[PDB]
């Protein structure tokens, strides 16, 4: 439907996307390493 | 850099390769490591020979 | 390891008696139903706290760390 | 005192701090603590 | 005593696992690897070559495990029990001899150390081959331990017997509704993997295969390999007057519509249909790339010229296809037992090591020409100056696979994991259960049924009464009492004999005679069609028995196709049994007493010609005998005892042959879990979680099989004295009543010794970690944490400990990873506390505190705690022939009934579990044992046999007791008689692990997950239970609306969350961040499982539009 400003078929392909918070991807701490294993999320995103 | 990494993975393996034949524990290897990263930002690694510096390395360790 | 002073059931001891018991086998040369009847265990319950009682007290000293 | 005791050499001795992981007499590295002298309490049940 | 061949067959029994243990399997398999196979690796990657100096070499000339050439002595070697207190790989080194080119002249040197080989106990290579206990007394290993297992870096793991399909044959399949396919899977030791299907599409049989791209009619094939004469091909598939050739009669028109016709074409046409090899020679012929497409395919077979037995061995696995098709019931399953090749582990162990070499010295030739494209170094260049350099890579390759038991290879590129496991040490069959177990493949048939089952080809071949429940409930399976495991010896002088025997060969008989005559099958492979079988195949056993040919070769026999079999291929299943000629057998009881004289001993009754090895195929022509009262003038091979069918796990049960077979494997499965002693070294091992009884008893009514495992010297559980009745209403189904008064004088009380550990690490600053403590306070040394601390930071031996209270005081530097500053300028105030405190609900003692140094220079801290408690109600008791059962109450002593002699017994079970469990075993068992503590004599019960009743009640009757043990006795509560009669005796009750003092746990408001905000799973983690989805189910059928929320939100995953009321969504503390204007902002509660969410399924372009309504004014 129109009337909404988001209506259009334009924004259904990826032009801008949005990063989400770290709490929901957060740095796990194995105790390992003075480093963090860090996750699949920020890993896949550090290329894009 | 990377190419800066990539150095530094290479010597990686050498200084762990005579770690092997001298049955140096991993504590020494590890800890000279810390003296060829700052020898490589020290200029101290050009114009001399790979194994050369890597073999005066680890004895201070 | 060592015999348990008591009996389990009624509760008299036997701990003078698991020497008494080797010692009439070796010398005197005897069944074992009426050897230990002989030194006084009528109670059943009382005589299946030899028979069954495996020694691994002997075993277990030979690990001593004193030489 | 009564410190660390080997395993099969069972020599009693007391190693200086930070200086060594063998025993004498043996260049075995096994060594146990000895146990204490003071008084421990128990129950009879 | 007159001895006799009737009941005294046993008595070799013994003869077999005295000279032949029951650890043959481990033994004999790793030990022929170290031997022989070591050689044919290094004979296989021999002399190492570069392409730069192309008159340079190395060659391996010769392989020694153990010691030097030039002292010659036995070794220096570490103890075993040493090795396992350090964490160390109880190896042993690699020694080789090398000749190489050093310069002008080649030179040959000796003893060159590649790496350390760790190698299972009891082999011939370690210290405790043919020990006397008193080297051992001097080691301080149990004389009873069986052996067979590595001690990779401290814990001790042993690899399991695998076992897979039967490699290198035919099988066929019957499905319903994709047509019929036959598959033959074959792999020899050169890059191959490869399996060959038979496919039935729409009535026209296909060949396809994963180098060719398509199908392929069988037509072409065989005329592909020179028959081409096309009469030969409906003979050979159909033979003659049948319906096989009206079934194969749409399959030869394929040949005439390409039109072929001829052996030239007959090549090609496959080579134009295959996308293989991608051209890796420039120099094709497009007719010699089907030469080579002709032997890549049924590697069973290769070729010289003729390409004649490859032919006809796709034709016979042609007339197996037609025949499945004629009628179902011909199909065969892959279930089996003779289909299965049960493969061990030291010829699993040689497949990583040959893979795992070639990647050493590859690596090594990438060491040296790197060296050798050198103008100034070209001469005076050494090799083995630079061998250590890839020492550290087969070290650490083979400590890596057995300790993360999945090993990775490439030449088959399979990624098996779980091969090996730490062996559980509760009991000690349970380390002794755990030797002989299998893994099966998981070959994902989990809709079938089939492999879940127990075939009935399993009798005697391996046990059947101990296999697991629930997730693993058919796939792990045991081995029997009297098992030997094949192996294979040469295929090529058998041969070479059947010809001598008057066999003819296979390039010379007609389509004709062998469809009308019989067939030997090498392998799986006709060679010979032979005639008139029972001549042949009669001699051969008389070859066979008199020993010029090896024993472990069957003649299965079949009559359904028209072959016989010949089986030489080793690592199969089989057992061995006696030879009985005709309506007498060979018993020869002279010879039976010469074995108990010492001079005769079980490998010379197969020697002589009286005992011959049966695998399940040979199995199929037997005529088995059970007794001497069973022989008849047809009957073959009397069998030599009957109650070798129940595994060492199993074998504990007291008569089993009366009680009820769903009884046992509940047992079995509880057998190993049964605690008792574990070792005559058990003062001295410091492992995990290892549980002791305080006064352990031998069993009263014992079996012929735990005195040969020597259960007896070191049993699990006690026996106490039963009074089977309902008491108090304490006990209503199988829980247990007893005394507090024999719990008092010590019935059973076990003790908990755990290990803990930590490890002293260097930094790289070169710091280490201290072990300061006792700080003091108000003029004395202990806090309420430091009482038993001890001066050196180690914490003190023989006191006990509580909550707080730490026992190792240990300090960590605080620039764990800052960079070395070379200078000394401020280090004296950076050691921050990290100490480990004992945590737990009770308090327990320190028994012992060792510190050593691991395989570096590195220090070890191990203390290992103890404690012990006394059986209190919940703990879960055992029978010892399947009943399950917890600790109702305690009573006193009054309260307990008592006979006329006063004798109270120990613990109570009501009648109600016999006619449900029908465990008759149990109700005889009891009559077994009070007889014989009367007459002061150990009873034996065994399987299918042992002491009977009729005899038994005499003993007993003698003493003055009921004639079956139905006594009578008072009531302690009242003072009178019963008015029913009481049953009573001594039974044995071993109690279980799944004590109740380490299960307790309650979590009310503790730690929450990172990520959920939810609480921790895991008691070791806090705990916190999952409501889960069934149960949410239940709440709202009930109706209730009100806690649902409560448990669900309130209680577990209640977050506050400020939205927006217009453009729907949330914001952070007090914005909308969508349109600034902090104003129309509602608070709300909602669960943060569901917040997340509003953020996850945010974060891709979905937009979750919240729209709000107010509660009040409907
Ligand atoms: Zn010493
Ligand atoms: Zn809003």
């Amino acid at each position: 439907d129109a009337t909404v400003p988001s209506g259009r078929p334009e924004t259904y392909i990826w032009r801008y996307l949005p990063a989400p918070p770290v709490c929901i991807r957060p740095s796990v701490m194995m105790q390992d390493s003075p480093a963090s294993n860090e996750d699949d999320l920020t890993v896949k995103l550090t290329e894009i | 850099l990377e190419s800066r990494e990539a150095t530094l993975n290479n010597a990686r393996r050498k200084l762990r390769a005579v770690s092997y034949a001298l049955h140096i524990p991993e504590y020494i290897t590890d800890a000279a490591f810390q003296w060829y990263k700052l020898a490589l930002a020290n200029n101290f690694v050009q114009g001399r020979r790979s194994q050369n510096v890597i073999a005066s390395c680890l004895y201070v360790a | 390891m060592i015999v348990p002073v008591r009996c389990f059931s009624c509760g008299k001891v036997v701990g003078d008696k698991w020497e008494s018991y080797l010692n009439l086998l070796q010398e005197d040369e005897l069944d074992e139903g009426t050897a230990l009847s002989r030194l006084g265990l009528k109670r059943y319950c009382c005589r299946r706290m030899i028979l069954t009682h495996v020694d691994l007290i002997e075993k277990f000293l030979r690990y001593n760390p004193l030489e | 005192t009564l410190k660390y005791i080997c395993a099969e050499c069972s020599s009693k001795l007391s190693l200086s701090r930070t200086d060594a992981v063998r025993c004498k007499d043996c260049g075995h590295r096994i060594l146990l603590k000895a146990r204490t002298k003071r008084l421990v309490q128990f129950e009879a049940r | 005593d007159e001895i006799n061949t009737a009941q005294d067959k046993w008595h070799l029994l013994p003869a077999f696992l005295k000279v032949k243990g029951l650890v043959k399997q481990h033994l004999d398999s790793f030990n022929y690897f170290v031997d022989t196979d070591l050689k044919k690796i290094i004979k296989a990657n021999q002399l190492i070559l570069s392409d730069v100096d192309p008159e340079f070499y190395l060659k391996y000339v010769d392989i020694r495990v153990g010691k030097k050439s030039s002292s010659s002595t036995k070794d220096y070697l570490t103890p075993p029990h040493e090795c396992r207190l350090r964490d160390m790989t109880y190896s042993a080194p690699i020694y080789v001899d090398i000749e190489y080119t050093r310069g002008r002249n080649i030179i040959m040197h000796k003893d060159v150390e590649i790496g350390r080989m760790p190698i299972m106990l009891r082999s011939n290579k370690c210290i405790l081959y043919d020990a006397d206990e008193s080297k051992m007394a001097k080691l301080n290993e149990c004389p009873l331990d069986p052996g067979g297992y590595f001690i990779v870096n401290g814990t001790e793991k042993v690899i399991l017997v695998q076992e897979q399909l039967s490699k290198n044959r035919i099988i066929v399949e019957a499905d319903e509704k994709k047509g019929i396919v036959q598959a033959s899977v074959t792999s020899s030791t050169h890059e191959r993997k490869s399996k060959t299907y038979v496919i039935t599409k729409n009535g026209k049989i296909y060949l396809k295969h994963n180098s060719i791209a398509e199908e392929i009619p069988i037509a072409i094939v065989l005329k592909a390999c020179g028959i081409l004469s096309d009469l030969e091909i409906m003979q050979l598939v159909c033979g003659n007057d049948s319906s096989y050739q009206d079934i194969f009669a749409v399959n030869l028109e394929e040949s005439s519509k390409l039109d072929i016709y001829t052996q030239q074409q007959a090549l090609e046409y496959i080579g134009a249909k295959v996308k293989t090899m991608r051209r890796q020679k420039l120099t094709i012929l497009q007719e010699g790339i089907e030469a080579i497409a002709t032997t890549v395919i049924a590697h069973l077979t290769v070729e010289a010229l003729d390409f004649r037995e490859k032919a006809l061995y796709i034709a016979m696995m042609t007339r197996r296809v037609v025949m499945a098709m004629y009628n179902p019931k011909m199909i065969d399953d892959r279930d089996y037992v003779g289909n299965k090749r049960l493969e061990l582990a030291g010829q699993l162990i040689s497949l990583l090591f040959e893979d795992l070499f070639k990647k050493f010295n590859n690596d090594f030739k990438l060491s040296i020409d790197k060296v050798l494209k050198k103008p100034n170094r070209a001469m005076e260049y050494d090799a083995l100056l630079s061998i250590n350099v890839h020492s550290n890579n087969i070290t650490s390759g083979l400590n890596r696979a057995i300790s993360t038991g999945n090993w990775s290879l490439k030449r088959f590129k399979m990624e098996r994991a779980g091969v090996t496991h730490v062996l559980s040490r509760l009991s000690y069959i349970s380390a002794l259960g755990m030797m002989t177990r299998i893994s099966s493949q998981f070959e994902k048939s989990r809709k079938v049924s089939g492999p879940r089952a127990l075939q009935p080809s399993q009798f005697g071949m391996l046990c059947t009464a101990d296999t697991p429940e629930g997730e693993a409930c058919g796939l792990v399976k045991n081995l029997a009492l009297m098992t030997h495991i094949t192996t294979d010896d040469e295929e090529e002088p058998i041969k070479k004999l059947c010809y001598v025997l008057g066999v003819e060969d296979i390039t010379l008989i007609d389509s004709a005679s062998l469809h009308l005559n019989y067939g030997v099958y090498l392998n799986g492979t006709l060679i010979g069609s032979i005639r008139f079988p029972t001549k042949f195949v009669t001699q051969f056993r008389h070859l066979r028995r008199t020993g010029k040919v090896s024993e472990f070769i069957s003649i299965y026999s079949n009559s359904h196709q028209m072959a016989v079999h010949i089986a030489t291929d080793g690592g199969r299943i089989c057992r061995p049994l006696i030879i009985v000629s005709d309506g007498q057998s060979r018993v020869k009881d002279i010879h039976l007493r010469k074995l108990l004289d010492g001079e005769l001993d079980f490998d010379d009754f197969l020697k002589l010609g009286l005992v011959e090895y049966l695998d399940v195929n040979e199995e199929n022509d037997s005529y088995i005998a059970l007794y001497e009262k069973d022989i008849v003038p047809s009957m073959t091979h009397l069998e030599i005892e009957p109650f070798t069918i129940l595994g060492a796990v199993a074998g504990l049960i007291p008569y089993p042959h009366h009680n009820q077979s769903p009884r046992n494997t509940y047992q079995c499965a509880m057998g190993k879990q049964a605690i008792g002693a574990i070792a005559y070294n058990q003062f001295k091992r410091i492992d995990t979680l290892l549980y002791l009884m305080t006064y352990p008893q031998q069993p009263m009514v014992k079996t012929k099989t735990i005195e040969l495992i020597d259960y007896d010297k070191l049993p699990a559980g006690q026996n106490a004295t039963v009074a089977v009745m309902s008491y108090s209403g304490y006990d209503i189904e199988d829980a247990l009543v007893l005394n507090k008064s024999s719990i008092d004088r010590g019935f059973g009380r076990c003790e908990t010794r755990r290990k803990t550990t930590t490890v002293l690490k260097r930094y790289a600053n070169h710091t280490q970690d201290i072990i300061g403590g006792m700080r003091v306070d108000e003029n004395g040394d202990p806090i309420w944490q430091h009482q038993s601390l001890g001066p050196d930071g180690l914490g003190e031996v023989g006191m006990k400990v509580q909550s707080g209270q730490i026992y190792i005081n240990k300090s960590v530097p605080t620039n764990s990873a800052d960079a070395p500053n070379p200078n000394n300028v401020n280090v004296q105030t950076q050691y921050r506390e990290a100490p480990v405190i004992y945590r737990g609900p009770e308090p327990s003692h320190i028994d012992q505190v060792m510190m050593s140094v691991s395989d570096n220079d590195q220090a070890l801290i191990k203390v290992l705690l103890r404690q012990n408690r006394r059986p209190e109600l919940g703990d879960k008791f055992s029978s010892r022939h399947g009943q399950k059962g917890v600790c109702g109450i305690i009573v006193k002593q009054e309260d307990m009934p008592f006979n006329d002699q006063g004798i109270v017994p120990d613990i109570i079970m009501n009648p109600h579990g016999f006619p449900s469990r029908m465990t008759v075993g149990k109700m005889i068992e009891l009559i077994s044992g009070k007889a014989g503590v009367l007459n002061g004599t150990l009873e034996y019960g065994t399987c299918f046999g042992g002491s009977k009743l009729e005899d038994m009640s005499k003993i007993l009757v003698d003493q003055g007791f009921n004639y079956s043990g139905k006594d009578m006795l008072y009531s302690g509560i009242t003072g009178e008689c019963l008015q029913a009669y009481i049953f009573f005796g001594p039974i044995y009750y071993q109690k279980l692990k799944h004590m109740v003092l380490d299960k307790m746990h309650a979590r009310a408001r503790g730690p929450r997950a990172v990520l959920t905000r939810q609480p921790t799973e895991g008691r070791s983690r806090d705990g916190g239970l999952r409501l889960g989805e069934m149960e949410r189910d239940c709440v709202i059928a009930y109706g209730a609306s009100q806690l649902l929320l409560e448990r669900l939100m309130i209680s577990s995953d209640a977050f506050e969350v400020d939205v927006c009321d217009k453009c729907g969504l949330m914001g952070y503390s007090g914005w909308c961040t969508t349109c600034k204007s902090a104003e129309n902002i509602i608070k709300m509660t909602i669960p943060y499982a569901a917040k997340l969410l509003f953020q996850e399924l945010l974060s891709m372009n979905i937009a979750p539009r919240l729209r709000l309504e107010d509660i009040f004014q409907q």
